[PDB]
């Protein structure tokens, strides 16, 4: 919405600022979206008068003759306007006076007698939207005067944003009616005289439906002239508030919608032909729209009608060839209430949204038709010729909009607000609301106003008390609370810790969107299909996520691109997978990822330049998982994934479970998205890995130990499953400890077999361990070792 | 190269071995997590303190047997080590008013050496003032402490005690297992002498306080049973509490 | 991130603790669950993500408290982060942004004890340089409602966060009883404040994750 500041000083004149009306307009509940000017910053334009004009000696351009302004003296001002003729009336730049746009008026040679301050069009003065030519400002007006005081340019064109609680004020009235029970000053409403009707009958309506269409009204209006001049003492009232012009009578029926909010237009009645008759339609019920569409319904759109085929929706399209056209020679008018529970989705079903649409859905003042069409017919037969017939009333007495019996008692209102406000006060808030007050004892009885559609309930008293007494005229208090402890638990994990970790490690923390391409997600994971989006905002991003690489490698070769390389991020959220025994259809786990590429060092003094590798995003990742968690039992093996290397990649487990995927991604898929350099990704379920286990101590023992070396010769087939593992379940009092420092694959163990350095600190729980009993504990784990085809060394 | 270049999936990764807390550490920290959702801050002080700080601001008041049974640290006539923290309340109690709490954490000293006490134990001394609370009040939340820091898996029963900064007194005593009870903590609200010599009026203010031994209540909780081990600071021993 | 946990610890030691749920929700646990109910003008301003017919992305954070509230008995108080979707692509609008709702729900609570604690949250994020002032505004699922609405110094004032008492026919369809229970609610938008105090201008700047400009904030 948009309106000017001087139309709603006609009703309130607060006399605040011009500049703080805008503040205690968003103090009532109008969001206003900004002051904007009306015109340019000049310094007077005074309007005069011109005579007995003239054509062009030798140049192109016409109006070689005088003005005049009103001074004693008579001075030559010309000008080259194309509508310039003899008897109009034009604002004029003069000597003293500054024309916007920094082009100030001089005294040079243009193809004939110079010009000394020309005349002032629309564009040429400050202000927008020029239609032909020279202002063409009506007579018996006084001259001399200024423009900026005659024309009331000293107003300013404001833009409010009604909420859909409010459904009475979007317009004049609608304001006025609030801010003058805002601010308690009285309300002059504009006093609106009957019409006297002077002629013969009108063509009778009838309406066939009764639940959805309480009232209609119209009045013939015979002998108008729809040729006859726009007024410009109306059409600059509707110049601010961003409405154009057609031609007179969707003008005069533009002004009462938004001085009233009651939406109206026109009929025409010769292209009627059988009265007028109002009810749904049929289904595969077809009419016209302006546009060049041919649009339907389906049953359920009220559309006015006849005995004929029909001519124009409910409140919402009007019709192009049953309007006014230019040979018009009677008016009908719509003035029509409609139910908003039935006016609902009928704009946007169709596509189509237009003013009176958007106030048939919200609400309409129903008590409003014998001043509206009233006004309406006025402003019409005073600007046009002919004279009216009387009123057509239809209207259906028990089917309106009634009003419930809204019972309040002091115990919600002190209980709600937490302030104690006097009866005698509330009692006049309510009554110069507008209600009826019948007040008891601590109880308030209160039914509402008609043109309000938002109080049926208590709390739409309450909250219109509140309103009206303010909100930062109530003191603060902190809550009162019991303080119950709540419970905890030791023995699991939170999110914050494992990130802190991360920050710790050397990992930047990012955050992308979680709906991406679906190009470039299927190459990620083919086989399993997408969750798809209807309406997206672009191809771009039209899918859900099926894991986190998408954005990650989106991320990577953003960074990459902007000569910026290096980069460690992660990123925590919640993927979709689709399913069937889910509870929507898609399964969804939070999941915790992650990407490592780039240098290792960043260009250390002693530290060399080598880039990073599988066992080094796997012990980077063990302390992520398996310290804060188990390390109880963490096995890894080798399990495919068509997005990432066979062999430089694992899935690690926590006990007979997929929990992970880590590794290196396909050296073919680096092809696509460009990433360059040899990245790395790792993703993680979480709430899996969502419990720590509570320590419990034991007896700690205090005798020494000794390093044991063994060398086990193995094949290069198995990594380290059967070697670093099964070392430790032979003998639960010998073996605690296994390292490794040194792999053996020179020149003098034969090819294509290993031999991994095997250390370990062998120790006992009650006694110390001497050269007899250690030789017992290395030679059974060979024994249990020859099941893996290999034995240890001889060295 | 796909099918060739494989590496060893399951070697050890490279990295360096994080390391733990100290378990008293740990415990003072999730009581402080405990204390700190309820609305409790923390406050901290000095550690050695004249006689007005540790003794005569608690209404002992100097010829009371309360000087010889703390077994302190003196070091002339007007010096010693603290042997409860509550100083660190007192200093806070006096500066501002008069409706909030906190909570202390902090080292005391007391002369005994034994295979049952070691002469530095951390103490953790609470500290509430506000209108209209009383022993119901002490109950109901000393019981949540309880039921919270262990799983409910044990039983209290209130006994009456004496500790002279505090009267009503008080004892809470969890049910073990091994033996009958052990005794954990002890509170009470806060003698009236104690705030009428810092600034608060005892006639419509009130409050209460707690004092709980960590290293019995970390020893209760993980099965420790040794309390002079806390403090040699084994790494075979701290290696397991991470 | 570090305004979320942030504003997670100034709401941790009041005592409430968070809550998170999933993000694709059905009509009855985003809609028809906070009193809309369907013929409402709220199922096209709020720029859904639509599915088929019972199916949509979040648009606001409060399926995680409405299936908190239907569960356990009274009276428990819960804050929720996450992530909402809304259907506009501006250089002022991102189609995501994290909102963080607010919930609390005990006996004998009013506006008194929501402008006591909202400003006292403004006055601890703030370091006390900004005025606040509570004006009307309408949320379908909080009535008596407001906004809080700081005081700016390059404009006149910049709208930080919303808030309101929490509709019976909220409560009604849970399993509250609205004639001794009450409550009240607060939604605010994490980006807008972390750009407000970090003086940030750029609002889509923060989702291309440039680790230029993401350094700085260490």
């Amino acid at each position: 919405m948009k309106f000017s500041e001087l139309w709603l000083r006609e009703w309130v004149n607060p006399a605040i600022d011009s500049d703080a009306l805008a503040n205690q307009i968003t103090m009532a509940g109008l969001e206003v979206d900004g002051v904007e000017p009306v015109a340019g910053s000049f310094n007077g334009v005074v309007v005069g008068e011109v005579v007995e004009c003239a054509q062009h000696p030798n140049a192109d351009k016409l109006r070689v003759t005088k003005v005049n302004v009103g001074g004693e003296r008579l001075l030559d001002i010309v000008c080259g306007a194309p509508n310039c003729r003899q008897g109009l009336k034009v604002a004029v730049a003069t000597i003293g006076a500054i024309l916007p746009g920094d082009f100030k008026i001089k005294a040079a040679k243009l193809r004939g007698e110079p010009s000394e301050g020309m005349l002032c069009s629309f564009s040429e003065l400050g202000i927008s939207d020029d239609h032909s030519g020279i202002i063409e400002l009506p007579a018996d007006a006084p001259l001399g005067t200024d423009i900026r005081e005659y024309l009331k340019l000293d107003d300013n064109t404001i833009e409010i944003s009604v909420t859909p609680n409010r459904a009475d004020c979007l317009g004049i009235i609608g304001v006025a009616r609030d801010v003058a029970v805002l601010n308690k000053a009285p309300l002059q409403e504009p006093e609106m005289a009957p019409v006297t009707a002077t002629i013969s009958d009108t063509l009778p309506i009838t309406v066939e439906a009764a639940d959805a269409c309480p009232r209609y009204l119209g009045r013939v209006v015979k002998g108008i002239n729809v040729n006859a001049p726009t007024p410009l003492w109306m059409k600059e009232k509707l110049r601010r508030c961003g409405i154009r012009s057609i031609d007179a009578v969707v003008d005069v029926t533009n002004y009462v919608l938004l001085e009233l909010g009651q939406p109206m237009h026109a009929f025409d009645k010769d292209r009627i032909d059988g009265g007028i008759v109002v009810r749904m339609a049929k289904e595969g019920e077809t009419v016209v729209l302006l546009d060049g569409s041919e649009a339907t319904l389906n049953a359920d759109t009220l559309v006015i009608a006849d005995h004929h085929k029909a001519l124009g929706i409910a409140g919402i399209f009007w019709g192009e060839h049953s309007g006014v056209n230019g040979e018009t020679q009677n008016v009908l008018l719509e003035c029509a209430y409609f139910n908003p529970l039935s006016i609902t989705g009928r704009a946007r079903r169709h596509g189509l949204h237009t003013d009176a649409s958007h106030r048939y859905e919200r609400g309409v003042d129903p008590a409003l038709q014998y001043k509206a069409i009233e006004r309406a017919t006025r402003l019409l037969l005073d600007i046009c010729g002919g004279d009216a017939g009387p009123i057509i009333d239809v209207s259906n007495e028990a089917t309106l909009p009634k009003r419930a019996t809204i019972t309040l008692r002091r115990s919600k209102l002190d209980r709600l607000i937490g302030h104690h406000i006097a009866d005698e006060q509330v009692s006049d808030i309510l009554r110069r609301l507008g209600c009826e007050v019948t007040e008891g004892q601590d109880e308030w009885k209160a039914v509402a106003p008609t043109w309000r559609f938002d109080m049926e309930i208590e709390e739409d008293l309450v909250e219109e008390v509140a309103r009206v007494y303010g909100y930062n005229n109530i003191p603060d208090e902190p809550i009162q609370a019991g303080l119950i402890m709540g419970t905890h638990r030791e023995a699991d994990l939170s999110l914050k810790r494992v990130k802190t970790m991360l920050n710790d490690k050397g990992y930047q923390e990012v955050i992308t969107y979680s709906f991406v391409d679906p190009k470039v997600q299927q190459l990620i994971h083919p086989g399993a299909e997408a969750l798809l989006l209807p309406n997206p905002i672009s191809v771009e991003m039209s899918a859900m996520r099926l894991s986190l690489w998408s954005g990650l490698l989106a991320t990577v070769v953003y960074n990459q691109n902007r000569q910026q390389n290096r980069v460690r991020i992660f990123e925590t959220g919640l993927r979709f997978v689709p399913d069937t025994q889910a509870n929507l259809g898609i399964r969804q786990d939070l999941m915790l990822a992650g990407v490592i590429c780039g240098n290792r060092y960043d260009e250390h003094w002693n530290l060399a330049k080598e880039t990073v590798d599988f066992y080094d995003l796997k012990g980077d990742l063990e302390a992520v998982l398996d310290l804060t968690g188990k390390l109880g039992d963490i096995q890894f093996k080798a399990e495919m994934n068509p997005a990432l290397h066979p062999g430089q990649s694992a899935a690690i487990y926590l006990k007979d479970e997929r929990i992970g995927f880590i590794g290196v991604v396909h050296p073919e898929l680096e092809r696509k998205l460009d990433l360059n350099g040899r990245t790395l990704v790792f993703e993680l379920e979480w709430n899996k890995l969502a419990d720590r286990i509570v320590p419990q101590a034991r007896e700690i023992s205090r005798f020494p130990a000794n390093r044991r070396d063994i060398a086990v010769v193995v094949a290069e087939n198995v990594p380290a499953a059967d070697i670093l593992s099964e070392c430790k379940k032979v003998g639960v009092n010998q073996v605690v400890g296994v390292n490794l420092f040194d792999v053996y694959r020179g020149k003098g163990v034969a090819e294509g077999y290993k031999s991994l350095a095997i250390s370990l600190i062998l120790q006992d729980t009650n006694r110390t361990l001497e050269e007899e009993e250690i030789a017992a504990t290395v030679a059974k784990c060979v024994e249990a070792l020859k099941e893996r085809f290999q034995a240890s060394l001889r060295d | 190269r796909l099918a060739a270049e494989t590496i060893d999936i399951s070697l050890p990764g490279r990295r360096i071995e994080n390391g733990g807390l100290h378990p008293v550490t740990r415990t003072i920290d999730r009581i402080e997590s405990f204390f700190g959702e309820l609305g409790f801050t923390v406050a901290t002080g000095p550690e050695i303190e004249d006689d007005y700080h540790n003794f005569d601001a608690l209404n002992i008041p100097g010829h009371h047997p309360a000087r010889a049974d703390h077994d302190t640290f003196w070091f002339d006539a007007t010096r010693l080590l603290r042997t409860q923290t509550s100083g660190v309340q007192i200093r806070t109690m006096k500066a501002q008013q008069p409706p909030i709490r906190i909570i202390a954490p902090g080292r005391v000293y007391r002369n005994d050496y034994d295979q049952t006490h070691t002469p530095m134990f951390h103490q953790m001394e609470g500290l509430i003032v506000d209108t209209n609370i009383s022993f119901t009040n002490l109950k109901g939340t000393l019981h949540d402490f309880l039921r919270n820091f262990f799983e409910e898996d044990l039983q209290i029963r209130f006994r009456p005690s004496y500790f002279p900064f505090t009267e009503p007194s008080a004892e809470v005593d969890v049910m073990g297992k091994n033996g009958k009870w052990l005794e954990v903590l002890g509170c009470g609200m806060v003698h009236p002498n104690v705030l009428r010599n810092v600034g608060i009026d005892p006639e419509i203010y009130s409050g209460f306080a707690f004092g709980m031994g960590m290293e019995r209540l970390t020893m209760l909780r993980y099965g420790v049973t040794d309390l002079r081990s806390f403090f040699e600071n084994d790494l075979r021993f701290l290696k397991q509490f991470k």
